[PDB]
């Protein structure tokens, strides 16, 4: 049980972070997305914040 | 809010619009009450020559 555990952990955590990785391209293209749209003016600096 | 923080300045200049923009309905309405005053006070006499009636 343990050690198929740890495996079943780590074959998560490897989807996990194939998730969370994605989940910063995506933040940093809101991010991006506020920092191209404040200096233009559409979002304000607190949306950007 | 300007320069400081919420106001998106693009969300200001969606009310910079509708300020400039309903201070010109007001040049609309103005001057709708200043064609409707040259048809009250536009009564009558004289005609603006001033002479012997």
């Amino acid at each position: 049980q343990t050690v198929r555990s740890s495996f079943n952990n780590i074959n998560a955590s490897i989807s996990s972070i194939n998730a969370y990785k994605q989940a910063v391209v995506s933040a940093q293209s809101s991010l991006d997305a506020m920092e191209a749209g404040y200096s233009v003016g559409t979002r304000t600096i607190v949306d950007v914040l | 809010l300007l320069g400081t923080q919420y106001i998106s300045k693009q969300e200001y200049d969606q009310a910079l619009a509708d300020a400039q923009q309903a201070n010109a309905a007001v040049t609309a309405a103005k001057a709708a009450v200043e064609t409707a005053r040259i048809n009250l006070a536009y009564t009558k006499v004289t005609s603006p020559i001033s002479g012997r009636i």
